């Protein structure tokens, strides 16, 4: 069924299974026409798809050709995401499927159902965890590969860049979602301090930069308080 | 017209016979139901006084066979038998129709309801969804549950209506997976008409004995599949004219003939609000849809 907090710790055993986050499939600017109508314009998306045990981040690049001459977008972003899914389990060695699959937004249980009915065996699973993946395009070297792709393209990442020599997947999960949360919260800030100190790079094969065990604890702590912040903004408090 | 007889009535009991319904007492001279249409099937049902759990009944056809009804005391109920040879059967029943202890089927002659209802009932269709074969009559009852219910235990007292599942490998062809769960048009009519039922007759026959089932035993799983059938046809994008024509037809009589005070247990208000105002045919009930309306506004 729904995975909540109680059953967290399910997220990290030893049972293959992958979130599927659809909403940076279809993506559009709203803009007014010359006769004062409003258009929108499609612009490249993604599947987000990770393992939260491992890091690895099967990102589908969704090319705006997808789109050229379809009807009811916002509908079809879902089959289309299904598909993907699904070929993704089948292009798969058996021990490597996923056991199962956690969508984020309920309303991709029934395409992903349909899509998997070849796999009865494979849970198809919501959540009842708000997860900042739409934040994904907040990270600049997934947007970069997003926006530059001219055609369908799926790209490997690791979402964890090697933290988990040092951390548990508990632990490395627990961060990103902060890292999200925040981008997601207040973009510029959270670049801000991600990137203030030029003496804290980005390797050229890592997503974030590579901070320390002290610095990690530094950066998480303004994380934590770019979030009150704005809550506090938010809310007048 | 036809005769099922009573050797004896000892226990208090509503009789039921299609549509109608009567009350017998603990041992009253009843000795059965007489002057039944032929032309039509028939079932004729059971409701224990001292009991109301099981209501079950017969489904028959008197041109198929003899059939009269003795109380069984160590199984408890009501059963139909079938007298084999005529002139046996045709010398003890005149005796009772001679000393008038039998109830007679009240069709009025202007009421074509048990027709509408049966149109497309066949027995040798009931015969194959209740499975029997050494009787040429079909018991039901409430409990009886459908091969499909079981799949989700006796296999040999099982209701084997066709099983519907719109999130099944039957139901979506791969390549064609949101295509076929939106419109459902390739299960209906490649699928379902012409690869099981072969015509909507024998599709809108088992729709119409499941809805009977469900009224008159309060079947669920008859329900269930009444409802599946209903919203197969609604959520198909391509269905022939003439079928959506007959099913407004059937589930007008169907909706009219339902008890006012059974509509919280027999309608599914999901399936109903969708099939008439989200569906892709919720434009082509309309005599059923207006029925709906002014008869069941709350389910609405
Ligand atoms: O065996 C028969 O043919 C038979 C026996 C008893 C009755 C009773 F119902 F009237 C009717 C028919």
């Amino acid at each position: 069924g729904a995975m909540n907090s109680s059953n967290y710790a399910e997220l990290f055993n030893n049972d293959i299974k992958l979130f599927v986050d659809d909403t940076n499939v279809y993506r559009v600017t709203v803009h007014k026409t010359f006769e004062g109508n409003v258009a929108t314009k499609a612009i490249n998306g993604c599947i987000f798809t990770l393992n939260p045990k491992t890091g690895h981040l099967f990102l589908k690049i969704i090319h705006t050709s997808v789109w050229a001459g379809q009807k009811r977008l916002s509908q079809l972003a879902k089959w289309k995401t299904a598909e993907e899914v699904s070929a993704l389990v089948r292009s798969l060695p058996k021990e490597e499927q996923p056991k199962q699959i956690i969508v984020t937004r309920k309303a991709m249980l029934d395409p992903l159902e349909v899509h998997m009915l070849d796999f009865p065996n494979i849970a198809i699973r919501p959540t009842e965890l708000r997860l900042p993946f739409s934040a994904a395009m907040s990270i600049d070297k997934l947007s970069d590969v997003v926006m530059k792709a001219t055609e369908p393209q799926m790209v490997l990442f690791n979402i964890y860049d090697d933290w988990l020599d040092r951390i548990s997947s508990y632990t490395a999960f627990s961060r990103l979602t902060l890292l999200l949360r925040a981008l997601k919260t207040n973009e510029e800030s959270a670049k801000m301090i991600l990137l203030s100190d030029p003496t804290i790079t980005i390797k050229s094969y890592h997503l974030w930069p590579s901070f320390t065990d002290e610095q990690w604890i530094t950066i998480e702590s303004q994380m934590r308080d770019l979030i009150l912040t704005e809550y506090g903004r938010k809310y007048n408090v | 017209m036809n005769t099922v007889p009573f050797t004896s009535a000892p226990i208090e009991v509503t009789i039921g016979i299609d549509q109608y319904s009567f009350n017998v007492k603990e041992n009253q001279p009843f000795h059965g139901i007489k002057d039944i249409p032929i032309g039509h099937v028939h079932v004729i049902h059971f409701q224990h006084a001292d009991n109301s759990s099981m209501r079950y009944g017969y489904w028959f056809d008197c041109r198929m066979g003899n059939f009269y009804i003795q109380y069984d005391p160590k199984d408890g109920l009501y059963k139909m038998m079938e007298e084999r040879d005529g002139a046996k059967f045709e010398n003890i029943v005149h005796n009772f129709k001679e000393r008038q202890m039998m109830v007679s089927y009240p069709k009025i002659d202007e009421d074509d309801t048990w027709y509408n209802l049966t149109e497309f009932v066949q027995m040798d269709k009931i015969r194959k969804i209740v499975r029997k074969d050494e009787n040429q009559f079909s018991y039901v009852d409430s409990s009886m549950t459908t091969v499909q219910e079981n799949e989700l235990s006796d296999p040999a007292h099982s209701l084997n209506y066709t099983v519907i599942n719109f999130k099944s490998r039957e139901a979506i062809r791969p390549g064609h997976e949101m295509e076929d769960f939106l419109d459902k048009s390739y299960y209906l009519n490649t699928v379902m008409l012409q690869g099981i039922f072969k015509n909507s007759s024998n599709y809108f026959g088992e729709l119409q004995f499941a809805f009977l089932n469900a009224m008159f035993f309060g079947n669920y799983g008859s329900s269930l599949q009444w409802h599946a059938m209903i919203e197969l046809i609604c959520s198909s994008a391509t269905v022939p004219k003439h079928m959506l024509d007959k099913l407004d037809e059937i589930l007008y009589y169907q909706i009219k003939t339902l008890p006012e005070q059974y509509s919280d247990i027999l309608l599914n208000e999901r399936v109903w609000n969708i099939c008439l105002y989200s569906s892709f045919q919720k434009n082509s009930l309309h005599n059923t849809e207006k029925i709906m309306e002014n008869k069941y506004p709350e389910l609405l």
